[PDB]
């Protein structure tokens, strides 16, 4: 079985502030293709979410150059550059490369932390 | 394009059996896969199951193993979730989402369904 | 009749892996271990570069290092393999390496002055100069450090005290003179023998004039051993000295540190590195182990001679 | 077995059935899943523990007795050579384990289809089985699923095994 600790789970980010998430495994994420399967995705209240990186470092075509993908092994982090509003909502880490996989707990975001 | 319609809201009471149904439009069915994932009010939960267009295949969550049941028409390219024994715990908005169809390949949640709530009580 | 038949998969792959036994074995899946890509040779951050001189020329303020002046904050410093600025004035630099390792750790500095040269009393500071540290067609001395000659014939007691009111870490440079003769040691500080305190809230050293005619290296027969220490916000130290003395002129007071490591190639400047910053450049690819360099910067690949690690991940690719 | 299958797309390991309704592969996913997951964990721990690559070591005074750092720079070259070793005796080692492991999946996968079918079908000289008997889908899908039922078949396979020896 596969525990994706989120630490950040509550984050009041000032406009403009880059921010970070940190995803952590239990288990190794890497996969038989060569390739660390994590895929960040987003939700806004009452819709649905939608994916923003694809694998450790692919941006989703739909995904503005602020929001950029990290980490590597275990401990993997999201970094945002000037959080801007829309930004805000719940986050989710993603499929651990064992089936059992597990989406974590989740991180939510503030407008202004001033 | 991007087009996978879920089912509209249902309401039932518990140990009732339920038909969620995603439907999906374009070239994105090319026998590839669906996978669900539940959303308990407030908190989400993890993935609930998959399945394979290509390959008639159901992988499903734990303890929920005797009562989800998942059915794809190739025909409609319309995939189906139905969950017997319902409770009041499993109360929740269920989601769709895009995956790949044969192990060969892995996964791939490029689109995602408009929400089909469900309630037990 | 009526036939099922159990089979693997083949693909066309060829990627080919080596086994234990077997070799160039054609996998239908394989991962590379090795990370072998392009080295290919604002941005991220910026580096600076020693050009002719040493980090001992960079520091001790050689006066040909009149070019390096300018540099106080940096990503990845480039040096020389053999400089032509180093020690021109024969000598050594005690504790220069893990001072090199204390500036892997720094990435800005700011240089000021700690003790004016004309304030050491009543000593010729306006003299003390060499043709082995000359700038230009004209001679001259380290800029960082002033060497005080007698005034007058008499070449008296000094003292002074710098208290590091900054609120960081302040490396501060000196230096003994090792005479050839026992002439020259008259003739700079008229008398036979000297000696330099140096105390601080926690250092505490005498040095005495080793007095010998080393085979000359730069036209000069005589040393100079040099002596560098960080003196820590809130330490008041001490000079003392009769003779033989060069004394601190500059300090370089830490203002930033961080991991920016140093080398010895010639390559143009190379900023925007990646994870792991290697000589020959730094690849972006992040295969578990590379092999570009030995010598490496930040979380790093380990290096390892192998030209191919590929780890095999599916079954023999056999088709037909 | 002496070749694989570009056709199976599905998994590793898995079946190619041809009957009266027509001909298709289909893979086995319990026995490519223990595979994946066992690949998987054996990838992830060679990766992960793998080695301590940061030199941790503090060299507070390094080595410096001769001109260059004699100790540490030694040390240093001899650990390099330390796991250039045994970093390119792990990957053989585990590629070939790899490979007999595939081997040993597909070995059991066949002896498990010829321990239910028995004598109701024959063994071919490749992997493939013929049947004495008509099994349809629903025959093929029980024997894959291992619910095979041989006495259902046993007479029909009877009656045909002993008229082909005329
Ligand atoms: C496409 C992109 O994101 N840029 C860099 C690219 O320069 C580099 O060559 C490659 C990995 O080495 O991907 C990354």
């Amino acid at each position: 079985d596969v525990v994706m600790t989120q630490s950040p789970v509550s984050l009041p980010v000032t406009l403009g502030q880059p921010a970070s998430i940190s995803c952590r495994s239990s288990q190794g994420l890497v996969y038989i293709d060569g390739n660390t399967y994590l895929n960040w995705f987003q939700q806004r209240p009452g819709q649905s979410p939608r994916r923003l990186i694809y694998n450790v470092f692919t941006r989703d075509s739909g995904v503005p150059d602020r929001f950029s993908g990290s980490g590597s092994g275990t401990d993997f982090t999201l970094k945002i550059t000037t959080v801007e509003a829309e930004d805000v909502g719940v986050y989710y880490c993603m499929q651990g490369t064992h089936w059992p996989y597990t989406f974590g707990q989740g991180t939510k975001l503030e407008i202004k932390r001033a | 394009q991007v087009q996978l319609v879920q089912s509209g809201a249902e309401v039932k009471k518990p140990g009732a059996s339920v038909k969620v149904s995603c439907k999906a439009s374009g070239y994105s069915f090319s026998s590839y896969g669906i996978s669900w994932v539940r959303q308990a009010p407030g908190q989400g939960l993890e993935w609930m199951g998959w399945i394979s267009a290509y390959n008639g295949n159901t992988n499903y969550a734990q303890k929920l193993q005797g009562r989800v049941t998942m059915t794809t028409d190739t025909s409609t390219s319309t995939a189906y979730m139905e969950l017997r024994s319902l409770r009041s715990d499993d109360t929740a908005v269920f989601y769709c989402a895009r995956d790949r169809p044969h192990i060969l390949t892995g996964f791939d949640f490029d689109y995602w369904g408009q929400g089909t709530l469900v309630t037990v009580s | 009749g009526d036939t099922l038949c159990i089979g693997y998969h083949a693909n066309n792959s060829t990627d080919t892996v080596d086994t234990l036994l077997e070799k160039n074995v054609t996998v239908t899946h394989s991962v590379n271990l090795l990370e072998d890509k392009h080295n290919g040779k604002i941005n991220g951050k910026q580096p600076i570069s020693l050009g002719d001189c040493s980090f001992a020329g960079w520091i001790l303020g050689n006066p040909m290092c009149d070019d390096l002046i300018g540099k106080t904050s940096w990503s990845y410093i480039v040096e020389k393999p053999n400089p032509t600025n180093g020690i021109c004035y024969p000598g050594t630099l005690e504790d220069e390496e893990e001072l090199r390792l204390k500036f892997s750790g720094v990435l800005e500095f700011s240089k000021f002055e700690a003790f004016t040269s004309n304030g050491w009393g009543a000593v010729n500071s306006g003299a003390g100069v060499t043709a082995a540290c000359k700038f230009g067609s004209s001679n001259s001395f380290f800029r960082n450090m002033v060497w005080l000659i007698h005034q007058s014939g008499t070449y008296p007691v000094i003292k002074r005290t710098f208290n590091n009111t900054k609120g960081r870490d302040v490396l501060i440079v000196w230096g003994i003179h090792h005479p050839a003769t026992l002439k020259e040691h008259q003739d700079l500080y008229k008398k036979d023998s000297s000696y330099v305190a140096v105390g601080s809230e926690t250092y505490n050293r005498r040095f005495t004039p080793e007095i010998s005619t080393r085979p000359n290296v730069n036209g000069q027969a005589g040393r100079m051993t040099f002596y560098w220490t960080m003196v820590k916000p809130g330490e008041s130290i001490t000079f003392e000295s009769n003779g033989a003395f060069l004394a601190p002129r500059y300090a370089f007071e830490i203002v930033s540190v961080g991991n920016g490591k140093l080398f010895r190639s010639e390559l143009s400047i190379e900023s925007c590195n990646t994870t792991c910053q290697t000589p020959k450049g730094a690849i972006n690819t992040s295969l578990p182990f590379q092999n570009i360099h030995p010598i490496t910067i930040g979380k790093c690949p380990k290096y390892v001679k192998s030209t191919k690690l590929r780890l095999a991940t599916g079954l023999r690719n056999v088709p037909s | 077995i002496e070749g694989g299958w570009t056709g199976m797309v599905d998994g590793w390991y898995g079946y190619h059935h041809q009957n009266e309704q027509g001909s298709g592969y289909a893979a086995d996913l319990k026995s490519t899943q223990n595979a994946i997951d066992g690949i998987t964990n054996k990838v992830n721990s060679v990766i992960e523990k793998m080695n301590t690559q940061f030199t941790a070591v503090g060299k507070e005074f390094n080595h410096l007795e001769k001109r260059i750092e004699n100790l540490n720079k030694k040390v240093d070259d001899g650990f390099l050579d330390i796991w250039t070793y045994n970093a390119e005796l792990l990957v053989l080692l585990e590629n070939e384990r790899t490979l007999d492991y595939h081997d040993s999946n597909v070995k059991n996968l066949y002896e498990k289809v010829r321990s239910q079918l028995k004598n109701n079908a024959k063994e071919i000289g490749n992997g493939c089985f013929e049947f004495y008997h008509k099994c349809d889908n629903t025959c093929m899908e029980s024997v894959k699923n291992g619910t095979y039922d041989y006495p259902k078949y046993s007479e029909e396979a009877k009656l045909n095994r002993e008229e082909i020896d005329s």
